[PDB]
DNA sequence: TATAATGGGAGCTGTCACGGATGC
DNA sequence: GCATCCGTGAGTCGAG
């Protein structure tokens, strides 16, 4: 980008980056359910690791994984923002055979089903603030 | 730019809550038909016409203006809803 | 794949 | 005062090689195969080409066109696949509490140590927040401030004493929110020159703020 | 001069120093003047302006 | 109004007619004039000669014959039929084994017939078939990518006439042959040839580590007939090795002319690739007993020799234009023929063997309508038959000259690369470099250069003069790609004195190379500069002036410019322009030499030499294909003597025979307040009042009244529920009457339709009891004027069920067409272009006393910003203006040819005669220099404008020679601080109208199966609201607007209806609902076995079809 | 595709502060109708909403006052502009409209660097927030004059142009 | 029949059906229609009696489904048929008396 | 409701770039 | 453990 004269914050290419290091892959199972080779998000194998260390069970060995960004797109929790990408009927099958739910937790699958999105002013944060006058306030107070 | 909106920015934690207050405030104005307003005869917001100035028929205005003046109070779990409902559609019927 | 050709040759054995 | 002049030099239009293509010569051409031609186009616009140099000139002229045409595609091919990538990214949390961080090289690796250019470490300081303390020429910048360009501008300063080799700083790399992002990790909203509110869709801004240049991106 | 980088910088000091509000008051004053004192600057192109150096 | 011509170089040869492509092409594949002994065996009667005779009783092929067309071209416009000649066959029906023959001539159907200028007409609209280029058939050597040594050969037949095969040389070390994707020794297959070991040895052995993988013991092993069964099942696996199908399969798959079939310009670069000479169109003969080959034997010679080194053998290029071909409209046509006639054969063998095998007649034998089908389909559908471009006569003749790449065997847009898009050394000549689209398209849509032809086998061929010695013949060669890389070629413009070279060192072209040269080495110089370009191109004066990509611009955008009611001649024209107007049929013109009997708007009645009176119909006001109007007004006067090939008539864009796109005005180069910022255009109103830049353009409406189960659709005048004020301007039928002015709302035509079925709601039925009313059976259907749409009514047609000639399309009692003209003026938003590519939309239209004004009264017409000048490096604009300053002084007009045309000093001249004229008469006048003129001048001064110390009149003339004069501020009255490039130039308006596209809506059309809106303006359809749109809203943090969009605003039927009506009210709108294509989605997902199903916090389904769709 | 919208070619009004555009009278009638017949009816226009729309519904018959009550209707409100393609988030920014004759939309010379847009015959849709919560969201977050930076570089946006920087420099 | 799914221009982006309207589902502004009618029939029967805009009512069908006969309006409310006949004839009078005035019902 | 008739017919080529799996 | 095969997708608007 620098080459052709373009100033651009590091920060957005760290948040992409971000995303292409979400995955890692399991070197040994452990105490755990999973097994040999299986992928997984990092967040979930470490809620793992962070629940069996406190039930005293040996942890998950792992190792990190960088994948590109489409097969990370595709490889997302949520199978509506998946379907929606790119190869619609591999997703498809194979969520429908997990018998996936999809949590809605990103914008994409919001925005299909014509919810409002959790951003902005979706964001659960700033969306119930309530708006009033001392007036109110105080004949509301009187209670 | 809408007039003072670096106040209005300074007034939250968020621009988004900053929407969601103003939003929120100009539905009240509307539903109870501005009875309700904390702007006193001066302040009120006009509108040049051809017989003459009348009142801004713009809730968000409105709504951006009282939140100006320090008479309106926003934040989250202030009042239950059904309390400010029913308090507002007594002091200010429709 | 082809099944005309595969019917064709079922057809040929009786 | 010439207009050519006054318009490339305030930045009203045009750049030197398109003046140059215009009083000086057209400069050297290109086969389709790549390879240039041996003999350059010495004619200025002004001079008018030969046919046989406007002939030899449309060969870069086509394979430039039908460049942006090609390119447009994958340009937008790779915004809406790095939309896909960051779009349940969002600034849910102000802080995530996290200790982590990362360390921004204020010098790169002829093969020595030398500072680096000043839109570089601008691009990768302003508007962060410091995730430690550092205390150069006299100024303590406490850990979580957010650094402004004259924050940034005096650090490049203290780099040029020898005060400061790297600089630490809460990033989104290391930011421990889940499905998204904290505040204090990202920084600035460059937009607003302040904090970024909370409930901002930063990936959608990654993923647009990175794809948009994509079209004057050099090449196929 | 004022060119490009240094209208600029200046409107992105404004935008720090003062409001948001008064950045978009320069700016709308910037644009009036700009257009204004550029309509009898006398700006043009003849073919004779652009000049072959004699080192050519 | 003199014009006077600059240049040294003189053309030897005019150019040739430019629809010559499509009117020879087609007139060779029909061979029409000919009769029918004489015939060529190629299009048309190739065709029918390859397919018949028929085999099983035999069905032999006589002849032919096209009658004249059932309507001629203006009835078939009118009508929506199209202009067409039947097409009979006489055919022969032989009995085998009886001798018996019965002939018949057999009605075929139609055929379209190309008209004067090139183009069809089809269901009553223009088309134009478009040239497809596409790589020449024959025999191609490329390297193979995998591995240096090794090369690849391909044998390519015509595109449906036959299989790819290809030949290479493994890493295994024998010889490969590459046939339907599949690869197997070529040996077994040269073995099946009749072809030994010694044989093959014997030629091929000359290179012997590479024959030796050529040999295998056990194929020669077998009888070559054993040879051809154990190719049979290696091809097709799944069927019987048969003596009988074996051979009749290998056959149809080499041998065969009907099956493959190689081009005879496939033939004719085989031959000369090989150095062999082919008997025929195949790769191998049945001549008894065996097989014979032809090409497959030298082609691994070749292949071999290529291998080795051996001198005299050369990879191909594959993008070289002598290997890249055209197919033009008449080969096109030729090859769906071919296509329904085969079908119409198949027909033929499956009724003769069913039915009656004793009384057959050639007429019970054959089945017309596969036939039609296929020419029906080839021109009404096809990515090669394209709607006429009628916008101006440039526009046409433009399009007739189109090369495509895409096309039915042709590129996929997406697939098409670097390399097919490039300009080859090669299009020197024939391919013009600048013209072609700006888009996604580049390089596949190209133009035909000027001078370009196109040969009997397709290869585009452009002329050369042959030198000898030092001394140029005019003995003009017109020479292929591949021939013309055998030369050394001298460019146009070398110096000449009489036809001896008067430059000692020329410079000249070797294989596309530059190079300069000696006069003796010269054998063939370039005719004129204009061969390199197309048409388009070649109007823009100055060119050399400008960058390649501003002109494409120009170039593309002359063919969008509209008529203009008083339209003018660029002041500054090429010398093309007059050529242009004679070749696209625009104009009318002289016969023979004569006297001009009568004149009139609607004819012009001309008695020739030899007593012959003649009369020449004029078309006045009709509307093209594009609804620009085209009308030819008579250019002479009664009693006026004309001579041969003297103008009638002007061509609906043209002037006095010049070809006129445009207006040309006085422009200012300055920015003004910044109204023309980012290439913006100011007007003056001064434009408008002298109707400058106005065009007509006629629209078409129809309407058709129907028959119903519910009853006929009446077209009259009372409809139901309408006041008198509305039915004023209506006809006694029902129709609008000519000349009324219709604007947006008014009806054109009414129509009554009967109600649907009723079930009418209980309000409606009270309310019908309180007003005691009708209650009418019939509805209102009557055809309105769209939004933004309008003019004065020119004409109306009406047809109807029972009439003498009228026949309609079942169920339809009548149709109506109302013709609505309307005058346009030039308005804001409204484009604007000159010829060196520079465009912008009109922003401002000042009045005149705003307007910038010479040191006399005269105000400028338009105003330029000079910021687009130097980023785009048009120049060619700067000078046009300069010389159409002097031509508007002087009173003159130019033709400055295109790359040998008007100089620096020479317009500076003319400037000096200019300056006399006018700062001359001003002295005589009695008035001395205006102080504003010396300010002017001082600060010229310092800007070295001007030398210090000269009159102010010498420093006047000074800045006039740099094109430049002063300009008072007319708002003002003082002077622009600068000196101001002033000048004519000549600008067009484009078919791009603000009046035509804006479009708003609130509520409208929805469609089916998703409940969201339509699309575009004529549907009246909302705006589409994208992913991007929805990554620009949720990038903000709109999260309301967003779901407002995507629910209330489209798609959510309970959403908007509520929306709507809360409006209405004046009530704040509803919280969004459910939209209707997620419905969609989850229905279209449990079509397929998927179940979708929403869910609870809890984990507990959630109905959104509110019960609907549950038991 | 959505309701409420409209599409035309832009031109540039110089004249305009930065937070607003000029808006065709022909689309605006059309884009804010159902607030205008509501405002028909608050007048003495029409007697009622079906009235006022069949009022409309042809050109003759459209008065004076449906103006100045459309005036009165636009008062405060924004739309959104819009220029495809959309690269980054401001391909949309809002405007406060101010009505003008003719046929084009006029843009703000300012923001033409962020849209990408020129003169040369580009074209912009044009959409009508509906909600007083789209309304406040538009005006607050995504009005022109509230977006002087660009996200992705801290840097202006915003900024003097070409004849500006002319001007200026001059 | 032809196909939906009938292609439109050389491009991949055009289908036939995409330029047919859906006739079925009622307008926002027929739904808005239909919606201030039944308000003004409802305002408008205010002015009546309450008996004489039930009378109306029952047999106009504007309550449950289908009209209903006036001698079973008649058996419901306790009068003789040609009562009901007569409070409707009455009604009606009232009803065309009181629109003519106000001139709410034109728009039929 | 009855001569006997017993294995089809067309095809259509100038991208690619990875990738995930399959096969030496 | 490498060569190969198949399957998937290649920017937006507007108009057809
Ligand atoms: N394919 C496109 N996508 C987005 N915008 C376009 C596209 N084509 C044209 N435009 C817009 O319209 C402006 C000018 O149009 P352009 O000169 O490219 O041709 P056009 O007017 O769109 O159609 P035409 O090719 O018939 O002239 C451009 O600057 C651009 O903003
Ligand atoms: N298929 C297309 C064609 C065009 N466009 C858009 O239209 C513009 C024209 O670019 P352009 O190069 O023609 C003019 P500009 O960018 O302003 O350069 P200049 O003014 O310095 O000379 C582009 O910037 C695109 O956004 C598109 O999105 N898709
Ligand atoms: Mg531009
Ligand atoms: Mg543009
Ligand atoms: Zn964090």
């Amino acid at each position: 980008y620098r080459a052709q004269g373009v100033k651009l914050h590091d920060k957005h290419i760290e948040i992409v980056v971000r995303q292409m290091m979400k995955y890692v892959e399991v070197t040994d199972p452990g105490d755990s359910r999973l097994l040999e080779g299986q992928v997984l998000e990092k967040w979930d194998v470490e809620a793992l690791n962070e629940r069996l260390i406190a039930e005293g069970k040996t942890p998950v060995a792992w190792k990190p994984l960088l994948m590109g960004v489409t097969k990370s797109a595709l490889s997302t929790k949520s199978w509506l923002s998946a379907a929606s990408f790119q190869n619609t009927t591999h997703v498809l099958t194979e969520a429908a055979i997990a018998g996936k739910k999809d949590e809605l937790i990103g914008l994409k699958e919001n925005v299909i089903l014509g919810r409002l999105i959790p951003a902005g002013t979706g964001s659960d944060f700033v969306r119930f603030t309530q708006v009033v006058d001392q007036k109110t306030l105080k004949a509301i107070e009187e209670a | 730019a809408e007039p003072g909106i670096d106040k209005l920015f300074g007034m939250v934690d968020s621009k988004y809550r900053l929407t969601v207050v103003v939003a929120k405030r100009a539905q009240q104005l509307l539903r109870h038909g501005f009875k309700n307003t904390v702007l006193e005869p001066e302040e009120r917001p006009k509108m040049q016409t051809l017989e003459g100035l009348f009142d801004d028929p713009n809730a968000v205005t409105w709504a951006m203006k009282e939140l100006l003046t320090g008479r309106l109070v926003f934040g989250e779990n202030l009042v239950p809803e059904d309390r400010l409902q029913k308090e507002m559609e007594r002091l200010y019927p429709v | 794949s082809d099944p005309v050709r595969q019917y064709l040759h079922e057809i040929g054995q009786v | 005062f010439n207009p050519l002049y006054v318009m490339a030099q305030s930045g009203a239009r045009g750049n030197p090689q398109q003046i140059r293509q215009l009083c000086g010569l057209r400069g050297l051409m290109q086969k389709p195969s790549g390879e240039t031609f041996e003999v350059p186009v010495r004619s200025s616009f002004r001079e008018g080409l030969t046919v046989l140099e406007y002939f030899i000139s449309s060969h870069g002229a086509r394979k430039g066109g039908a460049d942006t045409a090609l390119r447009t595609a994958d340009s937008g091919y790779l915004t809406r696949k790095l939309v896909d990538v960051t779009h349940e990214i969002v600034v849910r949390e102000a802080d995530c509490g996290t200790t982590n961080y990362i360390s921004v090289p204020l010098f790169q690796p002829t093969r020595s140590l030398r500072l680096r250019k000043r839109a570089d470490i601008e691009a990768g300081l302003y508007g962060r927040v410091l995730a430690r303390e550092v205390e150069v020429l006299g100024v303590r910048l406490e850990e979580g401030r957010y650094l402004s360009m004259d924050d940034v501008h005096l650090l490049i300063k203290a780099a040029e004493a020898g005060e400061i080799q790297e600089v630490p700083v809460r990033s989104p790399l290391t930011c421990q929110t889940r499905y998204g992002v904290c505040q204090k990790c990202y920084g600035y909203d460059l937009s607003m020159a302040r904090p970024v509110s909370i409930g901002e869709a930063v990936g959608i801004v990654a993923a647009q703020s990175i794809g948009e240049p994509g079209t004057q991106l050099t090449m196929r | 001069p004022q060119e490009k980088n240094s209208l600029k910088d200046l409107v992105y000091q404004a935008f720090l120093r003062l409001g948001m509000e008064k950045t978009a008051r320069l700016l709308d004053a910037l644009k009036y003047y700009g257009f204004t004192f550029s309509t009898t600057s006398g700006i043009t192109i003849g073919i004779d302006d652009a000049v072959i150096p004699e080192e050519k | 109004m003199e014009i006077k011509r600059f240049g040294r170089i003189r053309e030897v040869i005019p150019l040739p007619p430019l629809t010559e492509i499509q009117v020879e092409s087609y007139r060779r594949a029909l061979q029409a004039d000919v009769p029918p002994e004489k015939r060529e065996n190629v299009g048309i009667q190739a065709a029918f000669r390859e397919t018949f005779p028929i085999e099983e009783l035999v069905l032999d092929f006589l002849e032919y014959r096209l009658g004249e067309p059932p309507f001629p071209q203006d009835e078939c416009r009118e009508k929506d039929l199209t202009y067409q000649a039947p097409l009979y066959a006489r055919l022969q029906l032989i009995h085998k084994d009886t001798g018996l023959i019965k002939e018949d001539e057999v009605f075929l159907g139609h055929i379209p017939l190309m008209t004067e200028d090139g183009s069809f007409i089809i269901n009553g609209a223009d088309r134009v078939i478009v040239s497809q280029i596409h790589r020449s058939p024959g025999v191609y050597f490329t390297p193979d990518p995998a591995r240096p040594g090794r090369y690849i050969a391909s044998i390519i037949p015509l595109p449906k006439r036959g299989p790819w095969i290809d030949l290479e040389v493994e890493p295994n070390g024998v010889v490969s042959m590459k046939v339907n994707k599949r690869k197997f020794p070529l040996v077994l297959l040269l073995r099946v040839l009749g072809y030994d070991q010694e044989t093959l040895a014997r030629e091929l052995g000359a290179y012997g580590e590479l024959v030796q993988g050529l040999m295998d013991e056990s194929v020669f092993a077998m009888r070559p007939e054993e040879a051809l069964i154990r190719l049979f099942t290696l091809l097709r696996p799944g069927d019987p090795p048969k003596r009988d199908k074996a051979v009749a399969y290998v056959y149809g798959l080499i041998a065969d002319p009907r099956r493959y079939d190689l081009g005879e310009a496939g033939r004719y670069k085989a031959e000369e690739k090989l150095g062999i000479r082919l008997s025929g169109r195949t790769l191998a003969r049945f001549e008894d007993g065996e097989f014979k080959d032809e090409v497959f034997l030298p082609t691994l010679r070749y292949l071999f020799a290529l291998t080795a080194g051996v001198p005299g053998h050369e990879v191909d290029d594959i993008d070289h234009l002598g290997n890249r071909r055209i197919r033009t409209v008449g080969e096109l046509m030729t090859d769906q023929f071919r296509v329904g006639l085969a079908r119409l054969a198949r027909g033929v063998r499956e009724r003769m063997l069913m039915g009656s095998e004793d009384s057959l007649t050639p007429a019970k034998l054959v089945n017309s309508r596969p036939l039609e089908a296929a020419i029906r389909e080839f021109f009404s559908r096809s990515q090669l038959s394209q709607f006429k471009d009628e916008t101006n006569p440039l526009s046409s003749l433009r399009h007739k000259r189109r090369i495509s790449a895409l096309g039915p065997g042709g590129l996929t847009r997406e697939r098409a690369g670097f390399d097919v898009r490039d300009v080859h050394r090669t299009h020197y000549g024939r391919i013009c470099p600048v013209e072609t689209p700006e888009g996604a398209n580049i390089g596949l849509i190209t133009s035909l250069a000027a001078y370009a032809r196109v040969d009997e086998l397709g290869f585009i061929r452009t002329p050369y003069r042959r030198v000898v010695g030092g001394v140029v013949t005019d003995e003009v060669v017109y020479m292929t790609a591949t021939e013309e890389d055998r030369y050394t070629i001298a460019q146009a413009n070398t110096p000449l004195e009489g036809n001896r070279i008067a430059a000692e060192r020329v410079v000249a072209r070797r294989k596309g190379e530059p190079v300069i040269v000696s006069p003796e080495e010269v054998e063939f110089m370039d005719v004129s500069p204009k061969q390199v370009f197309s048409v388009n191109t070649n109007l823009i004066p100055f060119l050399e002036h400008d960058d390649a990509n501003r002109a494409l611009m120009g170039s593309n955008m002359q063919t969008q410019a509209v008529p203009l009611i008083r339209a003018q001649a660029p002041v500054v024209m090429t010398g093309l322009e007059e050529r242009v107007v004679r070749d696209s049929l625009a104009a009318l013109y002289a016969e023979e030499d004569g006297e001009v009997a009568k004149v009139d708007g609607n004819r012009i009645v001309v008695r020739y030499e030899d007593g012959r009176l003649v009369e020449y119909p004029l078309r006045r006001f009709y509307r093209s294909n594009q609804g620009t109007a085209l009308d030819q007004r008579p250019r002479v006067v009664v009693g006026q003597r004309v001579r041969k090939g003297d103008l009638l008539a002007d061509g609906p864009a043209s002037e006095n025979g010049f070809l006129a796109l445009g207006q040309n005005v006085l422009v200012a180069i300055m920015p003004f307040d910044g109204y023309n910022f980012e290439d913006a255009i100011v007007i003056s109103e001064e434009l408008l009042k002298r109707d400058f830049y106005t065009s007509i353009h006629i629209e078409r409406y129809e309407i058709e009244a129907r028959d119903t189960k519910l009853g006929p659709e009446r077209i009259t005048r009372d409809i139901p529920h309408l006041s008198e004020a509305a039915l004023r301007d209506l006809d006694e039928e029902g129709v609008v009457r000519i000349g009324a002015e219709v604007k947006p709302g008014d009806i054109l035509v009414g129509r009554t339709s009967f109600k649907g079925e009723s079930e009418p709601t209980p309000e409606e039925r009270l309310l019908r009891s309180i007003f005691g009313e009708k209650a009418r059976d019939v509805k209102d259907t009557s055809l309105r004027v769209p939004p933004g749409e309008g003019g004065i009514v020119v004409r109306t047609v009406r047809l109807r069920r029972g009439d003498p000639g009228v026949e309609l399309k079942p169920g339809v009692r009548e149709v109506v067409r109302v013709y609505v003209a309307q005058k346009r003026k030039l308005q804001v938003g409204d484009k604007l272009a000159n010829r060196h590519g520079n465009k912008g939309v009109v922003a401002k239209i000042l009045p005149v006393e705003d307007m910038p004004h010479l040191p006399d009264g005269t105000p400028v017409d338009v105003i330029l910003n000079p910021l687009g000048v130097p980023s785009r490096m048009n120049l060619g604009q700067i000078l046009e203006t300069h010389l159409g300053l002097a031509g508007y002084f002087l009173g003159q007009r130019y033709i400055s040819p295109i790359f040998d045309g008007a100089k620096e000093p020479e317009i500076k001249e003319l400037l000096a005669q200019a300056f006399e004229v006018y700062f001359g008469k001003r002295k005589g006048e009695g008035f001395g220099v205006d102080k504003r003129e010396v300010e002017v001048l001082r600060r010229a001064e310092k800007l070295g404008l001007v030398t210090p110390g000269k009159t102010p009149e010498e420093q006047l003339k000074e800045l006039f020679l740099q094109g430049k004069v002063v300009l008072y501020d007319g708002r003002t009255g003082e002077p622009i601080e600068g000196p101001i490039v002033v000048g004519q130039m000549f600008i067009m308006k484009l078919y791009h109208m603000v009046e035509d596209k804006m479009h708003a809506r609130s509520t409208g059309p929805y469609s089916l199966i998703t409940q969201q809106p339509l699309g575009g303006k004529a549907q009246f359809g909302g705006q589409r609201f994208g992913e991007m749109e929805v990554w620009a809203l949720e990038a903000y943090g709109a999260a309301h607007t967003l779901q407002e969009m995507l629910t209330l605003k489209s798609d959510d039927i309970e959403g908007r209806n509520a929306a709507y009506e809360a409006i209405i009210k004046g009530e704040d709108v509803p919280e969004p609902s459910v939209p209707e294509s997620f419905r969609v989605l989850v229905k279209e997902l449990q079509a397929l076995a998927l179940d979708v199903q929403t869910l609870d916090e809890k984990d507990n389904p959630v109905d959104i079809f509110e019960g609907l769709a549950s038991k | 595709r959505v309701d409420y919208s409209g599409r035309s070619v832009i031109v540039v009004g110089p004249q305009l502060k930065l937070h607003q555009c000029g808006l065709p009278k022909r689309m605006a009638l059309e884009l804010f109708k159902p607030f205008l017949l509501k405002k028909m009816e608050e007048k003495g226009i029409a007697p009622n909403v079906k009235a006022a729309r069949r009022m409309l519904e042809r050109q003759r018959d459209i008065k004076d006052e449906v103006w100045d009550a459309l005036e009165e209707v636009i008062h405060g409100k924004v739309v959104l502009l819009n220029r495809a393609p959309t690269l980054h988030r401001l391909g949309i920014q809002a405007f406060q409209p101010v009505l003008v004759e003719g046929q084009s939309i006029q843009l703000h010379p300012l923001v033409c660097e962020a849209f990408n847009a020129d003169f040369d015959g580009d074209q912009m849709a044009v959409h009508v927030p509906l909600s007083s919560f789209a309304q406040a969201e538009a005006r607050i977050q995504m009005l022109s004059a509230h977006n002087l930076l660009s996200p992705a570089s801290g840097e202006p946006l915003a900024k003097p142009s070409r004849d500006i920087i002319l001007g200026l420099y001059y | 029949p032809v196909s939906l799914e009938t292609p439109i221009g050389d491009e991949k982006d055009s289908f036939y059906g995409d330029f047919i309207p859906d006739e079925h589902l009622p307008s926002p502004v027929d739904a808005a229609t239909q919606s201030l009618l039944s308000e003004e029939l409802e305002k408008a029967l205010s002015k009546l009696s309450e008996r004489e805009a039930m009378v109306l009512k029952l047999r106009k069908g504007l309550i449950d489904g289908r009209e209903h006969t006036l001698e079973e309006v008649g058996a419901f409310f306790g009068v003789t048929r040609e009562r009901i006949r007569q409070i409707e004839n009455k009604a009606l009078r009232k009803l065309k008396y009181h629109e003519s005035r106000t001139r709410k019902l034109r728009d039929f």
